[PDB]
């Protein structure tokens, strides 16, 4: 949910 | 012409019907009524954005890998399509930087949300560069590494190690160091320092998440050490 | 100004890389240039329209409810009202070009039998999604036109075809969720349903894997609409 | 599948 918004570059 | 609490709501609609253009289109106008956007705000333009840069990277990634395992009227193609998907990639990215120097970035008024858009801007910048001609990836390259750096002094300064967004960005700026910059022991240094930062820093609640971007930083370090 | 080769090859490519309305540009003008469709170019047009085509419906069934469940908000309901009205243009515009489409190029080509069941059916499908979103004045008009062309179909594929192969199959799973979804039915739903599987289960009995998933999707139906 | 261009229901 919330870290969906953070663009996360895994 | 609608007022904020109006493209808002279409903003939340257009979201749920997966129309992220347009989702898109209602967080831009609101972005531009020139107000600091609230939290909800905020998430709501990264949302939509997300989803419309990443439909096109995706894209990008599939369509650029089909013209190198090829070699042909086939791979001119393959080529100019690769060149029409990127343009549609520079314009959302334009908007998005654009919208973060003209609003986002001078309206922030909390730490946290100009280390955010800040981040944010490394980010746009990172997508630009992934796509650059090669003349001018040099120069776009440097605009994402001085917002990255902007951004990381100010989470130093004013946010604790195991915020979600100081980590967040700390995981994203080493994948740049990594990947963009071809710099894996800046990578390494930078998701270690930040990893044990937030470990030491267990003496914080309630982050499931802040120890989510912890686990994806160590999964990084241990593909990184090969 | 590009050749029906190279259309087909950019289709394929907006395939990959998940660009619908692409693939649907591309293979729209291939339809156009005339020609009969060979079996890939028509698979790719079927593609590439039920991706952009879906994406609205499922766009529309959300918004839809949505304003269903607004009860209260003087405008939370209205603006509700005016996104499904924009979504349900869009979709009229993408079955109108489909429709057309098949009426002056699919159909009067159709050489051979599994393609004129093909595209009949896919009439069927495209006017029954219509009728999904039509206010009731044009809503028994165009009802009739999906029965219409389901049932053409189903005349064809009855003296032509496999009671096992997939597009018959296909076509009657069609028809009868039309029949139950669409006209209110619930029999005549069960019986085409019940001696399509039937049948199929007749001529086994004397490639089909993907019969039978057709087979057992018709039979959850039938389980699911007699309970 | 080979079936995603039938457009099945359900």
């Amino acid at each position: 949910g919330x870290l969906d918004x953070l663009d996360l570059a895994s | 012409g609608m007022d904020k609490n109006e493209l808002v709501q279409k903003a939340k609609l257009a979201e749920q019907a997966e129309r992220y253009d347009d989702m898109a289109a209602c967080m831009k106008s609101v972005t531009e009524q020139g107000a600091e956007l609230s939290n909800e705000e905020r998430n709501l333009l990264s949302v939509a954005y997300k989803n419309v840069v990443g439909a096109r990277r995706s894209s990008w990634r599939v369509v650029s890998s089909i013209e190198q395992k090829t070699e042909e009227k086939k791979q001119q193609m393959a080529r100019e399509y690769r060149e029409k998907i990127e343009t549609e990639l520079r314009d959302i990215c334009n908007d998005v930087l654009s919208l973060l120097e003209k609003f986002l970035i001078p309206n922030a008024s909390q730490a946290e949300s100009k280390v955010f858009y800040l981040k944010m801007k490394g980010d746009y910048y990172r997508y630009l560069a992934e796509v650059a001609a090669g003349d001018d990836k040099k120069g776009i390259v440097d605009q994402s590494q001085q917002a990255y750096q902007e951004a990381f002094e100010i989470s130093k300064k004013e946010m604790q190690p195991t915020h979600p967004i100081r980590l967040g960005l700390a995981l994203n700026f080493s994948v740049f160091y990594y990947e963009i910059l071809n710099s894996p022991e800046k990578a390494c240094s930078l998701a270690k320092t930040a990893f044990d930062e937030a470990i030491a820093e267990l003496d914080e609640e309630s982050y499931k998440d802040s120890t989510l971007i912890m686990q994806l930083l160590r999964d990084n370090l241990t593909l990184w050490t090969s």
